[PDB]
């Protein structure tokens, strides 16, 4: 190791919070993946 | 002779133009406001 560089001179930021109203719409799915035999393993 | 001081002080108005002349070839640039103040102090969150 026992290495390091500058990239770029300083810059400004702030700290801010942001409110939102979010709607979640998300439905859910089923694999259901048949294994072999006559067809009742799962 | 002082004719010269006379109108070395009469036919001054010409020295704008020479600067003008002397403006239109120069470079130009600009430059943008500096952020000024004593800057607030933040820092990295309290992490684990």
């Amino acid at each position: 190791a026992n290495e390091d560089i500058v990239i770029s001179k300083t810059s400004l930021w702030k700290e801010m919070q942001y409110n939102r109203d979010i709607t979640i719409r998300f439905k859910f799915a089923n694999t259901i993946i048949k294994s072999g035999g006559l067809g009742y393993k799962w | 002779a002082s004719l010269i001081y006379r109108q070395l002080l009469t036919n001054s108005y010409t020295v704008d133009l020479s600067d003008e002349i002397q403006e239109i070839g120069s470079t130009k640039s600009q430059n943008v406001t500096i952020n000024p103040g004593p800057f607030a102090q933040t820092g990295y969150a309290p992490v684990n």
